[PDB]
């Protein structure tokens, strides 16, 4: 009769507890790779720990009711630390959490335990959360994106190439009746898409609903004009979820294909119910990214676009923003395939060179149409459909409303272009290296694309990569 | 500055923005799905149901988001699975064509493990066909 | 001036130094820093333009309306003291950008794409002044800290709180067990912890439930108001109601929402609710200082609590200065009369970079919470002031006599504070001696004082004014 | 009737072989949706059984080649396709793309041969709200005909499905899946018949009663037994035939046959003989699994069909002229020529286990 | 330019693409173990190949349409056969299914493919399916119990001991009243539960809504009566 353990009062090393190095993780664990910082005197041990403590069941100072249940079962493990090659004081810290830990479907829990503390601790000086591994047993809880890349080919009968779109610029200030004819003149010249600015939501210049009708005129007159089928990206990104689903019920009602959220300044449990409703009324859901790179643009702290892209495709989107390597926003070419990859298909191994810290098995969840956009012209084209193939969606906004000619002519030019590389593409030529033949031969033939060819000439975007590897 | 044409300037997907395809092209497009081992296949429509319409809505209650009528078009036998020849496919088109000289033929391969189709474009239009402008007479 | 195919620059639009603001304008200050070769005109003016109404290169469209009514106008550019290539840059945005009662609407904007421009190394937003006549289109929050105090009767000292531990792992009937004894002991509030939604070993509506009979059972007991901050962060919309909707049937006080998790449309969706049913809700910023922590980039948290006010809360996490997780004081205290107060001055060494009118919208109870015991209370006491909650789950729950005990002891330490500072005595200077003066004479409080006597929590910095 | 009896440890077996459902107990139920008559009156289609098709393999075909497979069967000759009894929503397919893709398969097989079209697409599911949110959707398509898994989705789902489908306006056509783990002994369990009276009690305009003849056991004489209790008005005690009483059903509506399961085009003078008009008679495999493809294969089934029930309606003798009548058929189309040759010896001929 | 795989119309044995005994199983596939008795003349392989093909992907013949997908990915595998000890014309076959097959939460779904068709097959005399492996990944789709074990102790509050109930008599016959006074007594004496026989619902001797009363009537007047929580 002599006691086992008891309840101690007072404060211990989180690594007596969460620090697990000899743990075989299972096969239904959600792993995180955490970048982490520590202050001076942490050891990493006990900066990966603390981690793990307070994105799972544990706090600052030892807890009675742990007793009353199975802190084994349900606590959160580092299990192995990289020192980072290059860096005097940073490491990968990895976690393993039970997957009784979250709630089934929903993103913003996951999201909650994993980032939701951890990266204000007093202990650490930067945190950066890397990636995740889904289980598939996880993965199985969510509805997923509406749709997915096949399905949507599919429904508008469109195959064999990119697709091509183009924001309406400027970003503010039109009207409706003026948003409407701008986008039939894009349309109408070879575009499949336009859009709504990712801020063009209801404003005193122009309404929401005056503009959902006046560009469901501009897409019905494009569509028998060309013969071909067209969608414009109607926003429902609004202040609330009442507002957001009124929108939607709007696009349902006017029978057009595709709307548009801006998942993370919307947020994650509105997107989820927009992703459902899309699901139940047969609409595509196109999502930016607005707000990605306040979070992801920095390597030393915040939350790596592949994650935020990973959880995209659980909470639901037809199509996601990637980035475009050669425009104006930031995204390096290695980083960029790899996390494509990871939106696309439905398994990605584990390649460290890419940035894919684990492998990722999707079990058959849809995959997420990625969308090339931002600062991106004519000339840029063969290396557009050199990165991304043919599942992609390659935007020009300044691209096409800033041709010389207007509207249709730039959509033209740009529909030429990328149709000129995907046909020298199939017929053997190299994109990577015979692509400024291509679009020249192709800007001798089409005065539309000419005119493109001659305006953007000399422009490029090339500067020093902050979010590298 | 040139202007494009609204009028009789309908465009048929991948392909009908750059000039006409010659035989060398075709069979070029032809090798490139032979190479990749995606599986031919042969379809076809009358003119009436060449281009997407919208006549069966009219049964429909608020659910007519991304239907169309005339995406679907016939099959023209059966998609040649295991096909590894070329010459073959060049056969059926011609064979095909000949079958149904008036009508709209593409043709399309599938991808299995996608389970997709993976290209398409027309091979042949009506020759009646008015609705169309030649590359040089689509801006004026 | 005619339709003008092609690149130019930023700055030939978008660059308005002598620009006049007006006081209907939204307006932002954003510490930038430019990669080498770009002038900081430029990159100020890029910022303004892909924040309003330019991109890349010249749209003829620009001239069916008017771009001197519409565009965003870089106005103004501070070096920054310290800094060979940072920079203040001052944006002034018209109104008629944004959509009435839609903080989502505003940060697409404000914070949408411009943080990811090659031509840009870093970019922070460190604060907005939100103009009366936008201030005037939100709902805002469902209370507000005199209403709050008003139906709970609690009056002339800190409200007391404690989160449930451990995190996760405990049952529903576990749950309940654990509020009851912390509620019974003197604690006006406990809460779920962030991430207890709806999980294999709790259902959230078993908790609900539970915690309801908790509630109840302590407030008979002590004579006291009692609530328990139910958690209804969700997957969707819906769940989230559903929840909301069951706290409202079982009459109980209070619910909590992660408004960064769950997001600014769902936050302003359930603030709304709340207002329309009598119902108060706590914010809890989970993911925050995925944002808000590095000085480089990010949005400073000013920002963050600024927007949750606009959106609707009732309290907001604080940080404790003092606790586990950061917080500078000079900060902390900038922003948190930012929440609380009608007016905030322009004051640079707490960080307010405009002058803050909030039109009679309601105040922000912050929430002080992580990492705190009874020896940081004359120090909270005496940063907060009475209109805060202060939060003790570890140092309540870990209390070696268990919850009511730890509750008492929280309790005791909270009023001999509140008694020394209305008799006169200084909490800055005289705060040990009152606390061993309390412990002396409550047993439950000296337990208290010697489990945590030496711990504290002291690092560097690393967001610094 | 069938709760707990069945588990006493005092016997060693039960079966139950029948009920006699009295007029006055039939009469408290909405019954079928339509039944047979108003089924061929809304359709438009008289004087020669129903021809139907599943479309194949049972999983893995993605919501665009569903309607692929739908718009090539239906175009060349049958009235119905059919989701598997198995096709709900499922990672490879969810539900409301194949509806859609089906319901433009439908119409264009429909605009194309100027016949009415079909194809049942099912409402089975996890909940009831799912199986009502899906037939709310082919409601709203306009499509005529659900179907539904009565026995894996239940009763009480069934009649609720059923009673939605008399206020709409829906066809229901009604899958057996999992009968033959109660129905398959001689010794233990419930007689087929007695399944078929409660889904005539509960609902439904169409049920699958067996081929006879295909890959699923249903031997000759029980199989006319229970066709006729679930198509006629009043069928006397015949024990020959396994009909333990008298049943009276006092109006109710009469229940379609459909005959699935492993036939082809030699089967069809024997099915036509055994069924008569007033049944639907399927053919997946028998379908798509013709060496030309589905068209050619439906209009295989379709001659088939109708050389046999002209030389029927003529006075030829299918039991005995049968394999004369499909030969003198092979010879004038090709179609049906090509399917004659592949399954040529196919048949299926095993001891029955549920015997008299 | 030598064919591939092409179709080939016509009927093949089920083995031939349904039997696979060198199959490794992966931790996401749900398994069956169906207790198979043959016809004579027809080998255990064909016949587990028939019954793995019939409740998955396959028909009597070949068709053209497994071509645009992927039969590998999809189909239903016969993995393994045990003899039964014991008898002379009886195995165990073991089918592995890959989880694409099913709808998420639902029973009814899994169901029907896996007992839908193949128990009335011709070339069989007899099959019982004796157990079913539900991986975690499929387990975790359904919503499950409404309560379970604990939550249903933890609310009644009682613990320590077998919980104990009775089905009111007789089975039927009884008025509403008579119910409600039946569970009355029996509740006040001792059991925690009484129930409503299973073939109690709404007959003319006794309407559900009249007994629902009665009852929530006696179930408040015995908790009153002994101080423990009852229900009916
Ligand atoms: O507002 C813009 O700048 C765009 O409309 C593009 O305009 P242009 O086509 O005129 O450049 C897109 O929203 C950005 O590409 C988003 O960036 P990302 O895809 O990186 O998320
Ligand atoms: O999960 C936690 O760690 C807490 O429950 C506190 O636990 P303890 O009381 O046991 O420390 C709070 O959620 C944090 O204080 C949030 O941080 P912040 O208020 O800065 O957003
Ligand atoms: O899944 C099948 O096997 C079928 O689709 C037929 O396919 P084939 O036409 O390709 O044979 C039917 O569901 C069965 O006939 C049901 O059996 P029953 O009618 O006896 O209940
Ligand atoms: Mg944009
Ligand atoms: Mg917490
Ligand atoms: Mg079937
Ligand atoms: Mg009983």
């Amino acid at each position: 009769t002599k006691a086992g353990a008891g309840f101690k009062a007072g404060v211990k090393d989180y690594r007596l507890t969460y620090y697990t190095p000899d743990y075989v993780v299972r096969d239904t664990d959600i792993l995180a790779a955490f970048r982490m910082t520590p202050q001076p005197g942490v050891p990493p041990e006990e900066c990966g720990a603390a981690v793990a403590a307070e994105s799972s069941t544990g706090t600052w100072t030892t807890v009675w009711t742990d007793g009353l249940t199975s802190l084994d079962r349900y606590k959160g493990r580092c299990y192995d630390i990289e020192p980072v090659p290059g860096e005097d004081n940073q490491y990968i810290a990895y976690v393993a959490y039970p997957i009784d830990l979250f709630e089934e479907g929903s993103v913003t829990n996951m999201f909650t335990s994993i980032v939701g503390n951890v990266f204000g601790f007093k202990a650490l000086r930067a945190l950066r959360l890397e990636d995740l591994r889904i289980p598939p047993a996880y993965v199985k809880t969510f509805v997923g994106p509406p749709h997915g890349i096949q399905v949507e080919r599919d429904k508008l009968n469109k195959y064999g190439r990119g697709l091509l779109g183009c924001t309406i610029k400027p970003k503010l200030g039109l009207s409706a009746k003026n948003y409407g004819r701008a986008v039939y003149e894009c349309l109408r010249g070879g575009l499949d898409f336009t859009k709504d600015d990712e801020n063009v939501n209801s404003q005193p210049f122009m309404r929401w609903r005056d503009r959902f009708l006046f560009v469901a005129e501009a897409i019905y007159k494009a569509q028998a004009e060309t013969g071909e089928v067209k969608g414009h990206y109607l926003n429902a990104t609004a202040g609330t979820c009442e507002e957001m689903m009124k929108r939607a019920v709007c696009a349902k009602e006017l029978g057009v294909p595709i709307i548009m959220h801006d998942y993370l300044t919307g947020g994650f449990t509105a997107n989820t119910s927009l992703a459902i409703y899309c699901r139940d009324n047969g609409l595509f859901l196109h999502i930016h990214r607005a707000m990605h790179a306040v979070i992801d643009r920095q390597r030393n702290h915040g939350i790596h676009f592949r994650v935020l892209a990973k959880a995209l495709r659980m909470s639901g989107g037809d199509h996601l923003h990637s980035g475009t390597v050669v425009g104006k926003l930031e995204g390096e070419r290695e980083v960029t395939l790899g996390f494509v990859d990871l939106m696309r298909d439905d398994y990605v191994e584990k390649d460290r060179s890419r940035g894919i810290y684990f492998t990722q098995d999707w079990c058959s969840m849809p995959g997420v149409m990625p969308v090339a956009s931002g600062g991106i012209h004519v000339w840029h084209m063969p290396a557009l459909v050199e990165i991304f193939g043919d599942d992609a969606c390659l935007q020009f906004g300044g691209g096409t409303l800033g041709h010389p000619w207007g509207n249709a002519p730039g959509a033209a030019a740009n529909r030429v272009a990328l149709e000129a590389c995907t046909q020298a593409r199939n017929e053997g030529r190299d994109l990577a290296r015979e692509g400024g033949d291509v679009i020249r031969s192709a800007c001798k033939w089409s005065p539309e694309l000419a005119a493109a060819c001659e305006v953007w000439k000399e422009i490029k975007f090339e500067f020093d990569t902050i979010d590298k590897l | 500055m040139m202007v494009w044409t609204p009028v009789n300037n309908k465009m048929f997907e991948t392909f009908s923005y750059l000039p006409p395809l010659t035989d060398e092209q075709i069979a070029a497009q032809v090798d490139y799905i032979v190479a990749n081992g995606w599986i031919p296949c042969l379809e076809f429509a009358e003119a009436d149901k060449a281009y997407v319409s919208n006549e069966s809505a009219i049964r429909f209650g608020s659910v007519s988001c991304l239907y169309y009528d005339n995406r679907y078009w016939t099959m023209w036998k059966l998609p040649m699975f295991g096909c590894r020849d070329p010459m073959q496919v060049l056969r059926e088109i011609v064979a095909c064509t000949k079958a149904f000289p008036d009508a709209y033929v593409r043709l399309v391969a599938f991808d299995n493990q996608k389970q997709v189709q993976i290209m398409g474009f027309l091979v042949q239009r009506p020759k009646s066909a008015r609705d169309w402008q030649p590359a040089n007479k689509r801006s004026v």
